């Protein structure tokens, strides 16, 4: 029947979306120097099917990073609405997430998700290249419990 | 009891190597050019 | 019975071209220690599928100031001249007999500058314009050396008809008789296809993403299957002028595999060239060219023109 | 009032405010600013969700952590819906299909949905209910947009006392689906104007005034089966929107009179997609059911909000369909149309 | 001659992955075709395993069980499912593996651990744990004085 | 001491001259650039395959915490506030009252996990190592509110992570 046809097209389109996660990496701080642990020879970024992307037109996944101060909060919203359908944000470290150490200064927003929809909160000061990339996956399996087409064919 | 902290060897450790050690390796700019040219000729001929 | 050719034909690109993605990607990761993609189905083999479609189901924004007419049309003519350049390849027997057939060659390599600046301008960005003419001021500086060089090494062929290659690099390679012009040609090939070290079309850390800006699922694949097109190809151009086969015509399988295993090999040179080396800057990528390449390229044209006539070895055109 | 209900704060993010609204449907465009307003100041939004969350996601920055929380429901089950309502000083209703669905038509989510709600949460002891019907709501009204929010405005009526029904008119903002529609016309060839709108005036209202209506009209005592009636200030003649949208747009514009005849085709053909039907049999007769100047209910000046103009409010929602070629031109270059308001 | 040993160790790898169907399902699920030596297995099914040959890293790896605490997982593999006993061997944080000396024994501890619960409804949601300040007053019940 | 880095004397015979002007000419120093390029694509990548693998950790390491408890199973927590003077985030929050037999528990323990910077000075603080930074480092989350903790998901973190951290810290507590 039509269910199990949109069901199979569901899970055909995100494997694609789980698998294809080019990353807007927009962190600032030290939390972006232990990313690129995740893009290591050690544990390889590349092997999941994703590589750093410029270009924020072509991009699924930003991953923000680092301290986010007021000056920066303008910048940080026009490219995530530059970037295109689907879009997910990862606040990656304690600052990202909540505002973190550097909370209850006068010149930080506390915590990203204040400026932009997060997806994925990966806690940590620095995040272990290990925990920021166990958060990748876990955004890989929020991708294969996803009812799109179900939605649309049951509205 | 008896100190047994991380401390080196009585007999010390091994030797440490702190060169530029850019191996001299190849050809000779006359036999490149030479063999190069005769090749050329090889391939007229 | 001849659309078969073609799509039996056109087909096999798309995929090979597609593959080229994961081998560049997995060649680069073990070039600097890595392994590349290799969880999406067995080594990675069916990533090409889910990255391909992904960026055929992922929105398409147009930009506001970017004129919908020329934004459409660079990607086509970009992506048809690819195509349509394929079809006089002397490969066993070549599809289109083409007696000019180089002359056609470089007559739709000179339109790819097209898709580059309609492109670039239809973007209508700062970050574009300058990207594009820069980008395309690049590669028709190189098309007076990629011109000249083929001059020389067809001299020695006879005429501009492909097929005549494999008869005249019958006992040797003809890299044997130029190699001089080898590297000459094949460094020049970078320049056109804009790969590192020639790769300042794409900058992706300096012009993040170059003549490409803004682009996204639907014309950026075209652009980035038209650049992964165009490296197939050069190979295959390389692999017809410079090293060839035997072409035993009770098996042009023999010619076949021999042939393609050199477009393979070449093809993982120019993936591997981009390991290693820096990214040329615009000055020196123009200074190269017009006074390091093209004294050379003009003293060995008259080389190669004088050379026949010297040694009385002028070949026949028929 | 509840102590954990009490209100303090300074109207902040993070403030208490005491409304525990439970917003219905906030996926659309007044869910998304009635929230923000609610989250202005402070104030759990429960709101139900049914469709993916990520078309749900952009409304999380809208409150502080642990203010807008998303619960699943479904239309059909009540008991969905008492679970939402539970706990909610408030209950806020928007939810309706505003074109032609397989699996819902137009009564089911304007009578069964408003309704069921209100009889739940009165069974589930709320205090307040701001359910909303559109205010040309008339059974009479061949459109059977007009004639479901009648019936769902009388379902409500008896089922909830207290029901203080809103009665909003067109409404205009960011993506109100109307100023955006007269700018798509456009990809249609010459513009089609049934009767050329020669006798029709609506009045629309930007959103940003509705939602504050609806967060007003929840603080402020009154309400209780009120029957509050929304419209902005001043109202154009249907060609007077039209040419001032293409003039502020500075699109070609080619108004060709369009027999309602081949509207009857027009709305069907844009319909039989298995997509969004961008285009409707009862959108094609309700743009010249023109709306009326009904001064017996109340206005927006009765709770205490002002409407903006108009023509003060144009770019922000238009400046998009606009080219490239007119993107920096402000209000001062295309002046208001005529002003044919009462 | 080096290169025989070396295809008969890529057919080695067949039969020690209990046939063709063993080696096409660690080859997906898994996407490591290596033969170890087994070194315990928990209370789940998880299966660990340890190669000296191999360098720092990848000297002691592990399979995951197809189904632990009603998850089932096949495609679903992931870090937070390692029992905190094992989580130390399998991090190379202690060369001792739980099934040689296990941990001390206590009432307290979890007989099962749990995944990552994120996402669903046996998530977490914080609240206050305090218990309350400022008592109200209350009057005897029938209104207006 | 010093030690020059760039000054240098090209030779200038034939031979030398004919060496660079090969050098420029055939690329040399250009495909030695390449040269060991090949070198490392036959070489054993250090991939970590993950969640498969792990990277090599140590017995100090910190992470998630966890508040222990005594081997009879009372909680370690004696109130004795010292974390908060120290944390320097202020991201733990710890009040008190008398207990029903008289042992003061925290009656609220709140670790705002997304403020810390995982000192160690937590742990260094307590006198008796209530609360601990377990193992794990894999507990990313959805909603910012979940990474919020407070006293009971500590005691779960505790009671889950149970095992290793008493283990880590009995090899660890020499050192300390
Ligand atoms: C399996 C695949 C096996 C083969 C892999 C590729 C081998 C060749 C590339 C790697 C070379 C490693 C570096 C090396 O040999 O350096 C020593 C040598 C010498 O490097 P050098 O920089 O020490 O040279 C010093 C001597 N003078 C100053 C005179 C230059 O490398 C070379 O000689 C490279 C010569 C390259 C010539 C390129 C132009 C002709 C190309 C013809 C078509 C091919
Ligand atoms: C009887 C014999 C008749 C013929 C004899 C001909 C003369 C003898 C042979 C001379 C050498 C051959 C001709 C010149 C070639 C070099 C041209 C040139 O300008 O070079 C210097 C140029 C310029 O060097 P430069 O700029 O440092 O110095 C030149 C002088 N100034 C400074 C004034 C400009 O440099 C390069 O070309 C460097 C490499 C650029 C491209 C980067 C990628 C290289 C990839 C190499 C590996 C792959 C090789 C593949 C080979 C083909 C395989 C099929
Ligand atoms: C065997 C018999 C012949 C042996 C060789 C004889 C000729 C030797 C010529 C030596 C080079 C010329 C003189 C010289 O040193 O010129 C240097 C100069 C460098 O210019 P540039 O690199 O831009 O730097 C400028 C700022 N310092 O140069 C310049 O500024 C001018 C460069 C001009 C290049 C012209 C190239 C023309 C095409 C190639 C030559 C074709 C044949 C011409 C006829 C030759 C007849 C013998
Ligand atoms: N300018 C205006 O906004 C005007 C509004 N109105 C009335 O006000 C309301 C406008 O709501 P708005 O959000 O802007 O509308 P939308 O155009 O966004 O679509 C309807 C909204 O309700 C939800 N919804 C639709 N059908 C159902 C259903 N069967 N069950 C549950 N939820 C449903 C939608 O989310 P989803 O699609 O995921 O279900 C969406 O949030 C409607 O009642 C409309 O008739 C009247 C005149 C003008
Ligand atoms: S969260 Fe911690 S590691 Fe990340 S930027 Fe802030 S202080 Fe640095
Ligand atoms: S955790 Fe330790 S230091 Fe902190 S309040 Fe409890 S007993 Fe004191
Ligand atoms: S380790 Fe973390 S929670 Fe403990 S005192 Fe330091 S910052 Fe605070």
């Amino acid at each position: 029947r039509g269910e199990y046809v949109v069901a199979k097209l569901d899970d055909l389109v995100n494997w694609a979306r789980r698998s294809s996660l080019w990353p807007m990496t927009f962190g600032l701080a030290c939390c972006a120097v232990e990313m690129m642990h995740m893009a290591a020879p050690r544990y390889d970024m590349d092997r999941f099917g994703v590589v750093f992307r410029a270009s924020p037109r072509q991009s699924d996944v930003m991953i923000v990073a680092g301290t986010l101060t007021n000056k920066m909060a303008p910048a940080l919203r026009k490219v995530y609405d530059q970037m295109p359908e689907p879009r997910y944000v990862v606040s990656m470290g304690s600052c990202a997430n909540g505002g973190g150490y550097y909370h209850y200064s006068y010149s930080v927003v506390r915590g990203c998700d204040r400026i932009v929809p997060v997806d994925i909160y990966v806690p940590g000061c620095p995040p272990t290249a290990e925990a920021l990339l166990y958060g990748i996956l876990q955004l890989q399996r929020k991708i294969k419990r996803e009812k799109r087409l179900r939605i649309w064919y049951r509205r | 009891s008896k100190v047994k902290q991380d401390m080196p060897p009585p007999g010390g450790y091994g030797p440490i190597d702190y060169k530029r050690n850019l191996p001299r390796r190849g050809l000779s700019g006359y036999s490149m050019f030479a063999v190069g040219i005769g090749t050329l000729l090889f391939g007229y001929w | 019975m001849f659309m078969i050719n073609i799509l039996s034909l056109i087909i096999p690109i798309l995929l090979a071209v597609a593959f080229l993605t994961l081998v560049e990607r997995k060649v680069l990761g073990y070039m600097q220690l890595r392994k590349g993609p290799n969880v999406v189905g067995p080594y990675g083999l069916l990533q090409p599928i889910a990255d391909a479609l992904k960026l055929v189901t992922k929105e398409p924004l147009r930009p506001g100031t970017s004129s919908i007419s020329m934004f459409i049309i660079a990607p086509i003519l970009g992506l048809s001249l690819a195509l349509t350049m394929w079809v006089p390849l002397p490969m066993p027997y070549p599809l289109i007999n083409m007696n000019l057939g180089v002359l056609f060659m470089l007559a739709m390599s000179s339109l790819a500058v097209y898709s580059i600046l309609w492109s670039g301008w239809a973007s209508n960005s700062k970050y574009a314009l300058i990207g594009a003419l820069r980008a395309v001021a690049q590669t028709i500086s190189y098309e007076v050396t990629l011109a000249i060089i083929l001059l020389s090494v067809l001299l020695m062929n006879g005429s501009y008809t492909l097929s005549t290659l494999i008869t005249t690099q019958e006992h040797i390679w003809m890299i044997f008789t130029s190699w001089p012009l080898a590297m000459m040609w094949f460094i020049s090939t970078l320049a056109e296809t804009n790969r590192a070290p020639f790769d300042l079309t794409e900058g992706e850390s300096e012009l993040v993403s170059g003549f490409n800006v803004e682009y996204a699922a639907g014309p950026f694949a075209m652009f980035f299957m038209a650049e992964y097109a165009n490296i197939i190809m050069m190979n295959a151009f390389t692999a017809i002028l410079f090293l060839g086969a035997s072409h035993d015509p009770h098996t042009p399988e023999l010619y076949t595999i021999n042939f393609v295993l050199k477009t393979l090999a070449l093809t993982i040179t120019f993936l591997w060239i981009r390991a290693s080396y820096p990214r040329f800057r615009y000055d020196q990528l123009m200074h190269l060219l017009w006074k390091s390449f093209l004294p050379l390229t003009l003293a060995l044209c008259m080389w190669h023109i004088s050379l026949p006539i010297m040694t009385a070895s002028i070949p026949p055109q028929s | 009032l509840h102590h954990a209900l009490i209100p303090h704060g300074k109207g902040g993010r993070s403030s208490v405010s005491g409304i525990v609204a439970t917003v219905f449907g906030a996926t659309g465009f007044l869910g998304r600013y009635v929230v923000n307003h609610l989250g202005r100041m402070g104030s759990q939004v429960i709101v139900p969700y049914r469709c993916e969350p990520y078309d749900t996601m952009h409304l999380r920055p809208m409150g502080d952590l642990g203010q807008i929380i998303f619960m699943e429901w479904n239309g059909k089950d009540k008991d969905s819906i008492r679970k939402v309502v539970e706990h909610s000083n408030v209950v806020i209703n928007l939810v309706g299909r505003e074109w032609e669905t397989k699996n819902f038509d137009f009564e089911d989510v304007f009578v069964k949905i408003p309704h069921a709600i209100a009889q739940v949460s009165k069974e589930a002891g709320v205090e307040k209910l701001i359910h909303i019907s559109h205010l040309n709501a008339d059974i009479k009204s061949p459109s059977r947009y007009l004639r479901s929010k009648a019936v769902g405005e009388k379902e409500v009526r008896a089922a909830f006392p207290e029901a203080t029904i809103i009665k909003p008119s067109d409404i205009f903002g960011r993506e109100d689906r109307f100023l955006n529609y007269f700018a798509s016309m456009r990809w249609f060839g010459g513009v089609p104007l049934i009767s050329l709108g020669k006798e029709t005036v609506k009045q629309p209202v930007y959103i940003v005034d509705v939602s504050k209506g609806i967060i007003n009209a929840i603080k402020d005592p009154d309400a209780k089966g009120k029957t509050f009636a929304f419209v902005g200030p001043n109202r154009y003649l249907l060609f007077d929107l039209v040419q001032y949208i293409f003039a502020v747009a500075y699109r070609p514009f080619l108004p060709y009179p369009l027999p309602h005849f081949a509207y009857r085709w027009v709305g069907r053909l844009f319909e039989v997609s298995p997509f969004e039907p961008w285009t409707t049999r009862d959108k094609v007769e309700r743009v010249h059911m023109s709306d009326m100047t009904l001064p017996h209910l109340p206005g927006l000046e009765d709770l205490g909000i002002q409407a903006t103009p108009l023509e003060l409010k144009a770019i922000e929602v238009l400046r998009r369909h606009r080219t490239y070629r007119w993107l920096t031109s402000e209000m001062e270059d295309v002046k208001p149309a005529k002003t044919v308001n009462i | 001659m080096e290169l025989v040993q070396v295809l008969r160790r890529g057919l080695q790898q067949v039969s020690g992955h209990g046939g063709l169907r063993g080696y096409l399902r660690v080859l997906f699920r898994a996407n490591d075709v290596r033969v170890g030596t087994l070194v315990g297995e928990d209370k789940y099914g998880n299966k660990y395993y340890e190669d000296n040959k191999q360098f720092f890293g990848r000297h002691r790896w592990v399979i995951y069980t197809t189904e632990m605490n009603g998850r089932d997982t096949f495609w679903d593999v992931d870090g937070s499912m390692v029992p905190p006993e094992w989580h130390r061997w399998l991090h190379c944080m202690t060369d001792d593996p739980p099934t040689t000396k296990p941990p001390t024994a206590r009432k307290y501890i979890w007989t099962n651990h749990k995944f990552n619960v994120s996402g669903t409804p046996q998530q977490y949601v914080p609240y206050s744990t305090t218990r309350k300040k400022i008592q109200e007053w209350v009057p005897p019940s029938t209104p207006y004085k | 001491t010093y030690k020059f880095v760039n000054m240098r004397e090209p030779s200038m015979d034939m031979k030398s001259v004919t060496d660079r002007a090969a050098q420029t000419l055939l690329w040399t120093e250009l495909v030695r650039g390449l040269g060991m390029t090949l070198s490392y694509l036959f070489r054993e990548p250090a991939t970590i395959n993950y969640p498969f693998e792990k990277g090599p950790l140590s017995p100090r390491f910190r992470g998630e915490h966890a508040l222990r408890r005594y081997p009879s199973g009372e909680e370690r927590c004696i109130a004795c506030k010292l974390c908060e003077a120290v944390c320097p985030a202020q991201a733990i929050t710890i009040e008190a009252e008398p207990r029903a037999d008289g042992s003061r528990r925290t009656t609220r323990y709140d670790i705002d996990m997304t403020k810390c910077i995982y000192c160690g000075f937590c742990q260094e603080a307590c006198p008796v190592d209530a609360i601990v930074e377990g193992p794990n480092f894999e507990f990313s989350t959805e909603t910012h509110e979940e990474l919020l903790y407070n006293k009971e998901k500590l005691l779960n973190n505790g009671d889950k992570w149970e095992a290793e951290i008493a283990a880590n810290i009995q090899a660890d507590y020499l050192y300390r």
